[PDB]
RNA sequence: GACCCGUCUUGAAACACGGACCAAGGAGUCUAACACGUGCGCGAGUCGGGGGCUACGAAAGCCGCCGUGGCGCAAUG
RNA sequence: GAAAGACUAAUCGAACCAUCUAGUAGCUGGUUCCCUCCAAAGUUUCCCUCAGGAUAGCUGGCGCUCUCCGCAGUUUUAUCCGGUAAAGCGAAUGAUUAGAGGUCUUGGGGCCGAAACGAUCUCAACCUAUUCUCAAACUUUAAAUGGGUAAGAAGCCCGGCUCGCUGGUGUGGAGCCGGGCGUGGAAUGCGAGUGCCUAGUGGGCCACUUUUGGUAAGCAGAACUGGCGCU
RNA sequence: CCGCGGCGGGUGUUGACGCGAUGUGAUUUCUGCCCAGUGCUCUGAAUGUCAAAGUGAAGAAAUUCAAUGAAGCGCGGGUAAACGGCGGGAGUAACUAUGACUCUCUUAAGGUAGCCAAAUGCCUCGUCAUCUAAUUAGUGACGCGCAUGAAUGGAUGAACG
RNA sequence: GGGCGGUACACCUGUCAAACGGUAACGCAGGUGUCCUAAGGCGAGCUCAGGGAGGACAGAAACCUCCCGUGGAGCAGAAGGGCAAAAGCUCGCUUGAUCUUGAUUUUCAGUACGAAUACAGACCGUGAAAGCGGGGCCUCACGAUCCUUCUGACCUUUUGGGUUUUAAGCAGGAGGUGUCAGAAAAGUUACCACAGGGAUAACUGGCUUGUGGCGGCCAAGCGUUCAUAGCGACGUCGCUUUUUGAUCCUUCGAUGUCGGCUCUUCCUAUCAUUGUGAAGCAGAAUUCACCAAGCGUUGGAUUGUUCACCCACUAAUAGGGA
RNA sequence: GUCUACGGCCAUACCACCCUGAACGCGCCCGAUCUCGUCUGAUCUCGGAAGCUAAGCAGGGUCGGGCCUGGUUAGUACUUGGAUGGGAGACCGCCUGGGAAUACCGGGUGCUGUAGGCUU
RNA sequence: GUCUCCGUAGUGUAGGGUAUCACGUUCGCCUAACACGCGAAAGGUCCUCGGUUCGAAACCGGGCGGAAACACCA
RNA sequence: GCCCGGAUAGCUCAGCGUGUAGAGCAUCAGACUUUUAAUCUGAGGGUCCAGGGUUCAAGUCCCUGUUCGGGCGCC
């Protein structure tokens, strides 16, 4: 597929719709304070060795892709996530196609 | 072990019949549906929006809501054995009136005008419907000529 | 080591000994799955019926009146027939 | 007229299995909790189970400024 | 162990004796007195589920609100729905046989030809009217059985009120306070209605017709009703 | 090499003509080519990746981020009496013509000396000669060997069972 | 039967389905785990495949022009359905593929996820307009707790009070479990052990007879000539259980499992002998058929052999069951 | 009998060839300053009015195709229920009741429920 | 036990708009003749019928032929 | 997912931010009285794909299309 960087849509704060600008998301780092690891470590220390399960037949082969929307405004500076549907190949913004040229 | 689609086996079903391919006409949306008519439902394949499920092609029931472009309906279904009462929303196109009541609303009408007339007359006019009796005896005449005979064909091979 | 699959061999009866109920029918229908436009409307039209009751209460206490001057303006043989005498 | 009884089994007289013969012994019990029916007392209240006081009796009877406490009378986030 | 997995108190591909111990089992066998009343299932969805359990179903028990209007594995009268058996190619979508008239619509060869649709025998396809047979995944038509609804008081008919939705016009609807109208508005038969707790079962079999694979089977697999299992 | 343990114990009252760990199997006779693979070992700042500790900076601090970075794996040499491996492209003459000499070369080299239808060869009772009146077995030979072969040992030969 | 081999283990399209709906098998013919800022959403304007008649190089087929032209074209993919001043083709303007409570359908326990239809409260796109639009013309294209990551509000809690860091909180998307209602998992045992099963194989026996074996009808030809002395093409009707298959009914708390030696009996579809017919039967030899199973049907080399093959004798060296 | 906007399945209304068309009407026709568009004033848009019956127009015609209804095909094909009814089997008869479709032969070719201006 | 290739001048054999090599073999070239070497011949149903095609042998099956394969586990 | 290096004429293959090298095939000639071997020209180059910034890019950065190392692992 290929998206646009500026999409002009609703806004939560501000009431109206504005023009946005688009780019896509990737993962933070796990944090080693957050509950769930001070547990895991907690318990995975000692003898007794695995615990928790660990996956290993991985299936699929593509990600649901999620694009992360901010606000231009410079006082809203307001940000929300957007869902979109399974792609194996994609871009943002460039090189829109047209109609009717030579195909070799 | 079929499949559980949403259009399983509606080949002929929801297919146009032949030579009324087309436009929709135009005296089907403009008549008027109140509630508590009684309606029956038919399909249709043109206008794809608001479909009803293909196995309720054919039944019979009334109004409880109307709405912008449809009627909400109340029919009833038989699932292994009990039988629920269900409710859909309709458009238009795939719903026509029932004309099963028209004879009732004929019948009233028709009794109250035979009783408010032949009543001050101290007459005993007859109300209910009986069933077709048993033929009374009656005369023949064969005025003149005799009953012709008949006669059994001989067999031969046609083919 | 096969096994049968699917039958319906006795299920046209056994449905029938304790019979096919017709659905409970029954007046006062109930009001989910209405338009709230509509709703809201029958709503507020049942909230101030309170407010026009006089006008309601003399024109329905004269026609108590005019009917009860309107009703006042209008108020096998011969042996057999006498042995059941 | 009439195949030998118990047993799994769609299908036992079976070329399916256990059984030579008699007496005694032998297999859904015991607590805790909860749910519903049912019988009894008191009733917006109820309950002394733990504690005290006066041969059968290791029982019974009492205590209310010993009713603290339990469940119930008021739910929701 | 000069080797075979040999021997180690008649025991060895991990000895013997006691303890945790009465170890676990969806797996085999057995399960102790009489009569009376009611009486089944081997199907559904989900499960590392297919010898098993949960769930809905069928069944029994205890009662309850009414009767001492209502329902029905049925029929009639009105009404809509369906694409099966039959049939049909002179009708489309596909398959297919043989002649008949035409101009060539084009060719491979005769053929006279320095050329031709000039003439050609034509085999041939091409166009028009005709003809022989076919169809689960093709259809113009289109039955039989069969599937829902309706058969009056929860209806009809007269006043009037409220509305913040709809609106040219109290228009358009819906909801409300009131009054009036019973020959009970097809035939036949019958007392009905709801509310709890819950055992057993989920290995199924045969025939009439209808029917798929298979050369055929006392074979395998489905639909309608009925039986043995339970006699 | 043992062992729960220590300045523990055996080998060891021993010292390379000695301890310990392996594969082959007398003598005679020969022991072929391949170090890409899996192993093994050696040069390693010739360096890509690489914990804890100790160091620096920003912060009120808990923290967070950076430099540096041992062995070993990686990269580079050695080794087959270490496990193990040893196929193919169709004809090249001057008469049959199997076929000279090759053709031909792709993924580490591509079955040499020698032996056979054997205790190893499916087609199979292979074909030839002999042994018998008649021999799916025996003995001798041919090799194209489904799937023979060199210390995973090949061919040998008196005595002995 | 297991195994090797497959996916009927989640989905959709036609068919089986017996004229509503529902409906099975390792039953058929087929496909999917995607693609697109336009191939989504509005509006104007046009009409396709094929066919004819013509036209410079131009031909079977380049482009132009005229007429017929109910879809014979196209709509991203499988197939049905659907479409003509459009749902197609060509241009214009945009981002309703966005934000938020519920109700209902779909398979179905009438539970979920998934998908979809009607409404309602906001902001926008559009067309003078009426209105159409909250994702692909419809029928498939996807996913639980737990944990993690991100955004959201001048949010509440961070525990003797108060302030700032951190963590925990509530709401919405994402990080995937294809055995698809969701465990984290490679082999062998011929040294083998226990719990059970005829629900499930290896023998026999049963029902069946395609393959094997045996016998008929019809009559084009062969037979120096002459269809049927003996034979029989393309075709067609049956029996037999001595071959192999198919199935799985009975036995797995055991019916002792290949060959041969020895030993009785039985069948006839007759190799020889007894009695009789036809020949392309002169005699001698030989082939063909009828009644007929009382009596016979051998000795040896090689192989574990049933089977085969070869040397002799003979009247003949026929075939099988229990 | 005509114009405007329609209704119903939209064919009794379509298609092909002919013909007559009074008056009001519809239309081809006359043209390109007026920000309507095109390569092109043909189409679309505008300003018009000398001149005339081909026109999806209107009406009738064809021993017309087509369509719409009726007989024949036919109580045939098929079929719900049943029988110790045949038959070696394939399949066929009976009682009970329901019951089609082509070919072939006949008749019809727009009603206008419709509101406004109009043969008046 | 039956599935996988492929069939073409006399031999054997290369490959959607013609039937091609090499050898087999007739005549001709250099030479002193000789050998080697060279150039022009004949040779074709590209297996037998029907469809795709403007034109198919190379595309499609059905079919007859040959060869090389396969059947495992009591 | 972390970091890391690798792609150039028909085969192997050089490239030093200011230019497309090379060796081996295929042609044509020259040298030898004639064959062999060697000698030389010529024909072939999109520097694996888009961008950047620089006067100038094959070259540094950036990502996407292709091969590979290594250490790591809670849905
Ligand atoms: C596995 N074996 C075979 C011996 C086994 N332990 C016992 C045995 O007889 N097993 C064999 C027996 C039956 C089994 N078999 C054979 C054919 C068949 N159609 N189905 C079977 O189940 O095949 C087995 C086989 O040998 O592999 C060996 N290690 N040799
Ligand atoms: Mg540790
Ligand atoms: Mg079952
Ligand atoms: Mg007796
Ligand atoms: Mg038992
Ligand atoms: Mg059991
Ligand atoms: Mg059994
Ligand atoms: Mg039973
Ligand atoms: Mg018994
Ligand atoms: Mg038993
Ligand atoms: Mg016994
Ligand atoms: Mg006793
Ligand atoms: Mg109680
Ligand atoms: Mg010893
Ligand atoms: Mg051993
Ligand atoms: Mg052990
Ligand atoms: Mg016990
Ligand atoms: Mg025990
Ligand atoms: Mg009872
Ligand atoms: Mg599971
Ligand atoms: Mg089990
Ligand atoms: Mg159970
Ligand atoms: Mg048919
Ligand atoms: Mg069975
Ligand atoms: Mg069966
Ligand atoms: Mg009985
Ligand atoms: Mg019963
Ligand atoms: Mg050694
Ligand atoms: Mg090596
Ligand atoms: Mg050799
Ligand atoms: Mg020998
Ligand atoms: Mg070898
Ligand atoms: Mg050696
Ligand atoms: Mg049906
Ligand atoms: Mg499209
Ligand atoms: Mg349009
Ligand atoms: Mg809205
Ligand atoms: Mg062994
Ligand atoms: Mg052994
Ligand atoms: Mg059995
Ligand atoms: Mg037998
Ligand atoms: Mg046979
Ligand atoms: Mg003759
Ligand atoms: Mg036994
Ligand atoms: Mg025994
Ligand atoms: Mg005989
Ligand atoms: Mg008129
Ligand atoms: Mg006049
Ligand atoms: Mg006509
Ligand atoms: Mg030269
Ligand atoms: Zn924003």
């Amino acid at each position: 597929v290929n998206v646009p960087k500026t999409r002009r849509t609703f806004c939560k704060k501000c009431g109206k719709h504005q023009p946005h600008k688009v780019t896509q998301y990737k993962k933070g780092k796990d944090s080693l304070y957050a509950q769930g690891k001070r547990r895991y470590d907690r318990k995975q220390s000692g003898y007794g060795g695995q615990t928790k399960p660990i996956f290993r037949k991985k299936a699929k082969t593509t990600k649901k892709i999620v694009l992360r929307l901010e606000c231009v405004e410079p006082n809203c500076r307001s940000k929300r996530m957007l869902a979109i549907k399974r792609c194996k190949h994609f871009e943002l913004g460039g090189d829109k196609k047209r109609k009717g040229q030579v195909i070799q | 072990t079929n499949t559980k689609g949403k259009r399983r086996g509606t080949r002929y079903m929801f297919s146009r019949p032949f030579r009324k391919h087309g436009v929709v006409p135009l005296a089907t949306y403009m008549r008027i549906y109140k509630k508590g008519d009684i309606v029956d439902i038919k399909g249709m394949g043109t206008v794809q929006k608001g479909m009803p499920h293909k196995c309720y092609h054919g039944k019979t029931g009334r109004v409880y809501n109307v709405t912008q472009h449809a009627v909400g309906i109340v029919v009833n279904k038989q699932v292994k054995g009990k039988i629920l009462a269900k409710r859909i929303n309709v458009r238009i196109e795939h719903i026509k009136h029932s004309k099963s009541r028209d004879s009732f609303l004929k019948r009233v009408k028709e009794n109250d005008q035979k009783k408010k007339e032949a009543k001050e007359k101290g007459t005993w006019v007859q109300l209910k419907r009986q069933p077709a009796p048993p033929r009374e005896a009656h005369f023949v005449r064969t005025n003149g000529k005799e009953p012709e005979l008949l006669e059994p064909i001989p067999y031969e091979f046609m083919a | 080591a096969k096994s049968k699959n699917h039958t319906t061999h006795n299920q046209s009866r056994k449905w029938h000994r304790n019979g096919i109920k017709k659905p409970r029918s029954q007046r006062y229908e109930s009001l989910k799955g209405v338009d709230p436009k509509f709703l809201r409307n029958m709503r507020f039209a049942k909230k101030h019926n309170k407010k026009g009751l006089k006008k309601m209460q003399a024109n329905n206490a004269k026609a108590m009146a005019a009917r009860a001057e309107a009703i006042k303006a209008l108020v096998v043989s011969r042996k057999l027939h006498r042995l059941a005498y």
